[PDB]
């Protein structure tokens, strides 16, 4: 019975360390979690947790440029709210539709 | 390597253990006269007494019980603490003890070699004095630190003084 | 009171397995100088007192079978003397028991 | 002659095990002998043992373990003989020990066998630049407070004596040369042989020829522990754990008209007979002293 | 239960499939009965299917044993020497024809739990993280509280 | 409450148990050596040169009244037996026998010994490796003498004869653990004995069988063991004093 | 008494596998194992492995010395002759050799064209770590060259494996082509130098040593070290990082528990940089040309 | 019952082959049913672990227990037999190397209480076993030393593995 | 609580204590060496010293006859009490007695035994442990260390 409740648990556990990996790293890169993954996936980027905590313990230089995008689109974003300005849009807050 | 137990009088022969007995007999006699003049060796400097002072002890020896009178007519009951050969063993500086105020180590009554440890004896070695029974350590001020191997008498304290005695009490088991 | 559970297989091996409850080794242990048997340092040889008891009841029997009563205590020093020997000028005026055996090579003259 | 000390050594064990492998097929059969045992506590016993094999530490193996532990000498019926040595003919065999009635011999044989553990701690414990030549032991009685060894130091040594610390340090090695259990072995060889083993300390090769001069058949004993090889007389404790309590007292030069000789002194006491703290500081103190005994 | 039994990681057969792809099946023995009912399956299998199963198959060695046996066997050994005993008692055509291909698609390791999905080897590719990899370095590599 | 143990392994056998045997033991041999060989003090230089031992011998064995009655018996009670031809199968039986000791072979050595020369042989050897070998035979095996004994109490007749054989084995005795405890494999020392065969006449089979084997008391000592061993002397209790004998 | 036949027979079954888990019995030849059959055991070596080899050289490849000897040993202990057809048996000794010599030559081309930059001596020590005791008998092993390997001590000692594989790639060798052959030894030799490093098959004893002589070749000066990082000094566990400057410009750096052990590992580092066996180098090409 | 102590004496090694080191000698002896207590025998069983025989019979003459004399006896036993039987020489070159004691067959009584109750009784019996091998006796292991400690601590420090990472 | 208690509680009281030690006593003055426990000749060793001491007051002192009296259950050895034991204890003052630890006993109690006897009596001598000679290593080292004392003093 334990042997099934923790094959259950298992995925829940793994996705916690992945998450708390992803938050050291981000914090490593000056940004905060729920940030990094809202600006990354407002860039179109849709990695999972697990890949991100990959990239983040053997990929640094690939971590540190996902850091910088999602710091990208975040200030981006920052600026469109402070305008209101329709005509005014991002580099990378542009939305690409299925081709 | 099953070592066996072993003891000073087991190998010596019965007329060596006279001759090892008055050799260390004289060897201890030899060491505490060396001792009995300790202001013209080397004495460390006497400083002047100061309010927050404080005076090292003895280690005594509790003899018995005695009446005693008052010019007043009162009766009291006085205990003969008899200070058989007190001396100075070592000196612990304030801050490597306490941090307020320095350690000073008080040895008593003499006892045998033949019953002490290696390193207890090697201690006496140095120091140059035969080993004691109860070894203290007495809380002084900087100010009245002695030499160790300085021997300390009765005449430490004076008629009419107010003391502290410390001792094991008579155990009375379980 | 009664006990409320089994005690567990690893719990009493963990009580009557401990050092205080294991049998100690003794360290005073020697061999005899005389008969090489195994004696203690503090304790008389098993093997040289078995000797010297059975001997003194050998002496005690004669003793006793020379006296026909139980209350005749000699009133005089006794010696004990073996075949091929006889009493000297110092050993007069005492009781004597003679004894078939030789003389003992632990037995002294005196 | 350039020689490396390490090459002399090895070059010294092989020789010796040349010579031991020369003296066990000078025997190519194996004869049995009768060993009668002549001890007070086990009196009758008979040993049926092998020519030149076998060894009175055998006969005590075939006894008891507390023999083999307390017997540290033999008297093959007409004189010492040391445990480690190979028995010859039918004899009659009593052990000695150290608490014995006459414990004489055991204790010459552990003063000889502390003298060379000193003369070798003495060889191995100084530079290799500097030249170390052991001149002897000389066989001063027990009743003197140490043990001394007599060597020979390099010219421009002449000036300094050693100190305590140099004194401790050789205790040092000495009790780390005692750690480490290191039989003694002898060997019955001839003149002609030793001149050749030693080869280069001029006072041993006359040491050993005033040996030879007294021997009929030129036989002198080589004794040998470990990788170190020295000659002296008379039989040794079997093993060197034996010795527990070693100092090194002190060091005294004598200059004679030829030359100078440093006479090391040093106590010792067996597992057998250890003393108290106090007791050995007064040997110690003791030893210390000037001891002169030559004859 | 995990715990209970044993475990190894992801691995592959002496690097199969990196260079060159070799099928893990190396003998594949049947043992069956000529009468006993039991091994109607067995017989109709090599009656049908064995020989097309061999032809697809010509990197193993099929061996066919017509004994007197209660209980009709497979054996299949690779080439890690290893030994996989099935049994094909009372079981369809179809059900023996599966069975042959998961053999023969097996690599012949322990089928016990798998540490990990993946495996590969030198995964950090352009550096690991170490606590080093992402501080910067000050002017003459001074300490914090560190006066030069 | 009262269950007690059982099975006491006790043997006390008596003589109305030991006399009331309904039928007789058959035995196949008899206790030892009736009339045993006395060989001559002079063996070691007299067997260098053939001649001079072979004529000896030869005229000794004629000589005998006993052993030619002994002879005479032994052919009109069973055929077919010659004595020239006798040293031969002898030393076949010898070499068998060894061979089957060496091989551990119970039923083939029951086969070629007797009941008096199997338990000598197998009793002390059961837990140990024997590697026995024959390699050569300098001198021949000769008959020495022939004797017969008659018990008219059962009416049978036992023919033992006696052969000398001086040959050469490679004798290596292992212990149970695997190392060797008596000699080395390729050692082949020469050994001088007298095997002496018991054959029951009155047996309508009757099988040539080892009975015995005689070592002259001046032979030489056997090789030394490799071990060595201690001797006690007598255990003494307290009222005991030890005796030097001189 | 329980009437039944079943219990007895699975208890039997049991017995017989305590039995072999207390003695194990020593191994035997697959070939003395019943279900056996030499050809159709070529065949499918010769087929599984993709390759088209000659019967006759794989049977003369798989026979050894040692085979031959036990065979003339048994033969002269029977008392028969076999003189006949056992003399022309056409031992692997010849294989063998070849195989090992263009099996050492092609390594070498692969090696001196991947990597340019690495000396002899590196290209050596791989070729050898290769072809060496260990890595021919695993191969032989998973291959099942061992079970088809006519020779006495089925253990088959690791020389024998060596000869036994070396003589197999002498026999494609000379069947198809070299081209074939090459292709054959980077699938099942090359690519046990997966996951490897260099210097672990290489074993070097002065990095630094060999650093300094290879910058002197390319024309550096000398490498300074330099303490670039570190993180508690006066600890048990230390780290440091020291880096190597050259001309005040950084080509490597190595972390370690002592500042010798990190210099050391930036030397490695350094070595390996220059090389060419970085951890992020190309892979290996395992493609059909 | 079980006898299989008695069997473990009579198995027979195949001949050395030149250059082989010299196997040491095994002699396997055991007391049947003693009447000694189980656990109290163990205690001196576990006494005697190790030790050279002489050492055991030393420590056994002047043990109190009663079973020091069986176990002395069985000692004694062993030694002759395997300077007798065995091809062994240095009768003082033995070690116990195993000294076990086990539970025998017992016998049930009744142990009356008082109120008309009773106890069952058990009346114990036990097994003593002893391997004795030749040779001088193996060191007795010593404590960890900090040296070995610090080494196993940085060897499991330097053993970790990123889990759950790749 | 038994500080500064000098007597051990034996027997069923102190009058079956006192009766014991003078068994004993009585043994040891007919057999001149008994054997018991080691605390039952312990008690005993004190009572024989003052028993000879008493004997070497007089034959005709009333206080030491009645003493005698009580403590000799057997009546035939006052007489010798007075006679034979007192006379060859003169010189002495209180080494009258030889007490030794012997083994414990072969029955299953095990207790720990002592031997008591009289000095100088007509029976074999007890293996007494003899100290060692002055020819050892130790006693040797010690006897030359006492001449060199000598020498300097
Ligand atoms: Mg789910
Ligand atoms: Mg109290
Ligand atoms: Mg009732
Ligand atoms: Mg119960
Ligand atoms: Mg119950
Ligand atoms: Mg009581
Ligand atoms: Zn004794």
């Amino acid at each position: 019975v334990k042997c099934t409740r923790a094959r259950r648990l298992k995925k829940r556990s793994l996705r916690t360390l992945w998450i708390n990996r992803i938050t050291a790293a981000s914090q490593e890169h000056g940004l905060k979690y729920p940030a990094f993954i809202i600006n990354l996936i407002k860039c179109q980027v849709e990695l999972n947790r697990k890949v991100l905590a990959d990239l983040a313990i053997y990929e640094p230089k690939t971590f540190k440029s996902l850091a910088a995008l999602a710091k990208r689109r975040r200030e981006e974003g920052f600026a469109a709210a402070l305008g209101d300005g329709k005509e005014p849009d991002g580099i990378f807050s542009r939305v690409v539709q299925h081709r | 390597h099953g070592k066996s137990v072993t003891w000073w009088d087991e190998h010596l022969s019965e007329e060596n253990v006279p001759f090892v007995k008055q050799l260390v007999s004289d060897e201890n006699k030899a060491q505490l006269a060396s001792k009995l003049c300790p202001l013209k060796d080397e004495p460390w400097p006497i400083h002047p007494w100061e309010p927050g002072s404080s005076r090292v002890g003895l280690i005594a020896l509790k003899l018995g019980m005695m009446p005693l009178w008052t010019k007043d007519g009162q009766k009291h009951v006085v205990t003969l603490l008899q200070v058989q050969d007190c001396h100075v063993l070592k000196y612990t500086p304030k801050e490597n003890h306490n941090g307020r105020m320095a350690a000073l180590t008080v040895g008593g009554k003499t006892v045998s070699h033949f019953h002490k440890s290696a390193s207890i004896l090697e201690f006496y070695q140095e120091l140059g004095l035969p080993p004691k029974q109860k070894v203290k350590i007495f809380n002084v001020t900087e100010n009245a630190v002695i030499k160790p191997g300085t021997p300390l008498y009765a005449a430490h304290f004076r008629p009419g003084q107010y003391v502290d005695v410390t001792a094991k009490t008579i155990g009375k088991g379980f | 009171a009664a006990p409320k559970n089994r005690r567990s297989i690893e719990v009493n091996r963990c009580r009557r397995r401990n050092p205080q409850k294991l049998i100690k080794v003794k360290n005073n242990i020697d061999v005899c100088p005389e008969c090489g048997h195994l004696k203690q340092k503090h304790i008389l040889c098993g093997y040289c007192y078995e000797k010297v008891r059975k001997e003194t009841a050998e002496i005690r029997r004669q003793m006793g079978k020379q006296e026909g009563g139980p209350f005749r205590a000699p009133t005089t020093e006794t010696v004990v003397l073996y075949s091929g020997e006889t009493p000297s000028e110092q050993d007069q005026g005492k009781r004597i028991i003679e004894r078939e055996r030789k003389r003992p090579s632990w037995f002294t003259q005196n | 002659s350039q020689l490396s000390p390490t090459e002399l050594i090895e070059m010294q064990n092989d020789l010796f095990n040349k010579e031991k492998n020369r003296q066990l097929s000078l025997t190519p059969r194996t004869e049995k002998i009768e060993v009668k045992h002549v001890g007070k506590t086990d009196p009758g016993t008979v040993f049926v043992m092998n020519k030149n094999i076998s060894t009175p530490y055998s006969c005590a193996m075939h006894l008891s373990e507390w023999y083999c532990r307390k017997s540290i000498l033999a008297l093959v019926d007409g004189q010492p003989w040391d445990m480690y040595k190979p028995l010859t003919k039918s004899c009659e065999i009593k052990f000695l020990t150290f608490k014995d009635d006459d414990p004489g011999e055991v204790n010459k044989a552990y003063w000889r066998s502390c003298a060379m553990m000193m003369g070798c701690v003495i060889e191995r414990a100084f530079k290799d630049e500097y030249v170390v030549s052991l001149v002897r032991a000389p066989e001063v009685p027990v009743i003197a407070g140490a043990f001394c060894y007599d060597v020979v130091l390099d010219k421009r040594l002449d000036e300094w004596m050693p100190t305590k610390e140099n004194l401790h340090s050789f205790t040092k090695d000495a009790r780390a040369l005692i750690y480490k259990d290191l039989p003694f072995e002898t060997l019955e060889v001839e003149a002609k042989v030793a001149l050749e083993i030693f080869q280069h300390n001029k006072y041993k090769l006359d040491f050993i020829e005033e040996k030879a001069s007294q021997n009929p058949e030129r036989i002198v004993k080589l004794h040998r522990f470990g990788d170190f090889i020295d000659v002296s007389e008379g039989p040794l404790i079997p093993r060197t754990s034996i010795c527990f309590q070693y100092e090194v007292s002190a060091v005294h030069n004598l200059q004679t008209q030829s030359s100078l000789v440093r006479r090391f002194q040093g106590l010792s006491l067996p597992v057998h007979l250890r003393a108290h703290f106090t007791i050995w500081n007064k040997l110690l103190e003791r030893s210390r002293k000037m001891v002169t005994e030559d004859k | 239960t995990a715990r209970g039994t044993a475990s190894r990681f992801l691995t592959s057969v002496l690097h199969n499939g990196l260079g060159r792809y070799v099928q893990q099946l190396q003998r594949l023995s049947f043992s069956l009965s000529r009468d006993a009912p039991s091994s109607r399956g067995a017989r109709e299998f090599v009656e049908r299917e064995v020989t097309d199963f061999a032809r697809r198959n010509p990197g193993v060695v099929i061996y066919v044993n017509p004994r007197p046996c209660c209980v009709p066997r497979v054996v299949a050994e690779y080439l890690n020497g290893a030994v996989r005993e099935e049994s094909i008692h009372c079981k369809s055509v179809e059900e023996i024809a599966a069975l042959v291909q998961k053999l023969a698609d097996q690599s012949g390791l322990d089928v016990i739990r798998i540490r990990k999905p993946f495996h590969t080897d030198s995964p950090s590719i352009q550096g690991q993280w170490h606590p080093f990899t992402n501080k910067p370095t000050t002017l003459g590599g001074l300490r914090p509280r560190e006066v030069q | 409450s009262e269950k007690e143990f059982v099975e006491h392994a006790r043997k006390a056998g008596l003589v109305i148990p030991h006399e009331r045997l309904e039928r007789p033991i058959h035995l196949a041999c008899t206790a030892g050596i009736f009339d045993a060989y006395v060989p001559p003090e002079g063996d070691a230089r007299i067997s260098s040169l053939s001649k001079e031992g072979l004529a000896q011998r030869a005229e000794r064995l004629k000589k005998n009244v006993a052993s030619q009655l002994s002879i005479r018996k032994i052919r009109e009670s069973d055929p077919n037996f010659k004595i020239k031809d006798f040293p031969e199968k002898a030393k076949d039986i010898f070499i068998e026998a060894h061979l089957c000791l060496n091989n551990s072979d119970h039923d083939r050595l029951h086969t070629l010994v007797t009941e008096n020369c199997f338990p000598d042989m197998v009793w002390d050897i059961r837990y140990k490796t024997v590697r026995w070998s024959f390699v050569e035979s300098l001198e021949p095996p000769q008959v020495v003498q022939v004797r017969c004994s008659s018990l008219m109490n059962q009416g049978n007749i036992y023919g033992q004869v006696t052969v000398r054989m001086h040959t050469r084995q490679t004798l290596a005795i292992y212990d149970r653990f695997g190392r060797l405890m008596y000699g080395q494999e390729d050692v082949p020392r020469d050994v001088l004995e007298y095997v002496v065969f018991e054959k029951h006449l009155v047996d309508p089979y009757g099988s040539w069988r080892m009975h015995g084997k005689i070592i002259p008391p001046w032979a030489p000592p056997k090789q030394p063991i490799l071990k060595t061993v201690m001797i006690p002397g007598p255990q003494l209790k307290p009222w005991e004093e030890f005796e030097e004998p001189q | 008494a329980k009437k039944g036949f079943r219990a007895a027979y699975r208890f039997q079954k049991e017995l017989e596998r305590w039995r072999l888990l207390r003695c194990p019995p020593p191994p035997v030849r697959r070939s003395e194992k019943p279900n056996w059959d030499y050809h159709a055991e070529i065949q499918a070596f010769g087929h599984r492995l993709q390759e088209t080899f000659s019967l006759d050289l794989l049977k003369t490849a798989f026979v050894n010395s040692c085979y031959i000897k036990s065979e003339e040993a048994k033969r002269q202990k029977l008392g028969i002759d076999k003189e006949a057809a056992l003399l022309n048996l056409k031992d692997n000794q010849e294989l063998s050799e070849q195989g090992i010599s263009f099996s050492q030559t092609c390594l070498t081309q692969f090696f001196e064209d991947a990597f340019p930059d690495l000396p002899t001596e590196g290209v050596t020590s791989l070729v050898d770590f290769l072809t060496s005791e260990e890595v021919v008998c695993h191969v032989a092993r998973n291959l099942a060259v061992e079970q088809l390997a006519l020779s006495a001590e089925f253990p088959v000692p690791p020389p024998v494996l060596r000869q036994t594989f070396f003589a197999v790639i002498g026999a494609l060798l000379q069947s198809s082509g070299p081209e074939r052959t090459a292709l054959f030894i980077r699938d099942f030799l090359i690519t046990q130098m997966t996951g490897k490093e260099l210097f672990e098959m290489w074993t070097i004893t002065n990095p630094m040593g060999l650093l300094v002589e290879e910058l002197k070749k390319r024309k550096i000066s000398a490498p300074e070290s330099r303490l670039t990082r570190q993180s508690g000094s006066t600890t048990a566990l230390p780290v440091y990082f020291v880096g190597l400057y050259c001309d005040r410009k950084l080509i490597a750096e190595g972390p370690g528990e002592t500042v010798l052990v990190a210099e050391e590992e930036a030397a490695r580092v350094a070595l390996r940089k220059l090389f060419g066996f970085t951890e992020n180098r190309r892979p290996w090409d395992y493609s059909k040309p | 019952i079980s006898r299989k102590w008695e069997k473990k004496n009579k198995i027979v090694y195949p001949p050395q082959l030149p250059g082989e080191p010299r196997r040491p000698a095994e002699i396997y002896h055991c007391r049947r049913q003693i009447k000694y207590s189980k656990d109290k025998m163990w205690y001196l069983a576990k006494l005697i672990r190790g030790m050279s025989i002489d050492q055991a019979l030393a420590q056994l003459e002047f043990s109190d227990k009663k079973g020091a004399q069986i176990i002395k006896e069985v000692l004694l036993e062993a030694q002759d037999m395997a300077v007798r039987d065995h091809n062994v020489e240095f009768r003082s070159n033995l070690y116990v190397a195993e000294s076990t004691s086990g539970r025998g067959q017992y016998l049930k009584r009744i142990r009356y209480h008082g109120r008309g109750r009773f106890g069952i009784m058990e009346k114990v019996f036990c097994h003593y076993f002893v391997k004795l091998v030749e040779g001088p006796p193996p060191p007795r292991e010593a404590p960890k030393t900090a040296v070995a400690h610090a080494r196993e601590y940085i060897q499991e420090l330097r053993n970790r593995t990123i889990t759950h990472a790749l | 609580i038994s500080h500064g208690r000098v007597f051990r509680r034996l027997g069923l009281g102190p009058e079956s204590r006192i009766h014991l030690l003078q068994n004993l006593l009585t043994g040891l003055v007919r057999h001149e060496r008994i054997e018991a426990s080691w605390a039952r000749v312990d008690e005993l060793r004190g009572y024989a010293e003052k028993l000879i001491d008493y004997g070497k007051l007089g034959d005709t002192n009333e206080r030491a006859m009645r003493m005698a009296d009580f403590w000799l259950t057997e009546k035939d050895l006052i007489p010798k009490l007075f006679q034979v034991l007192a006379p060859r204890f003169q010189g002495q003052n209180g080494g009258y007695t030889r007490m030794l630890q012997i083994p414990n006993r072969n029955e299953q109690d095990r207790a720990k035994m002592a031997v008591i006897e009289y000095k100088g009596n007509c029976l074999p001598p007890l293996p007494l442990p003899r100290r060692d000679s002055n020819l050892t290593l130790l006693n040797q080292l010690l006897q030359g260390l006492r001449q060199d004392q000598e020498a300097s003093s």
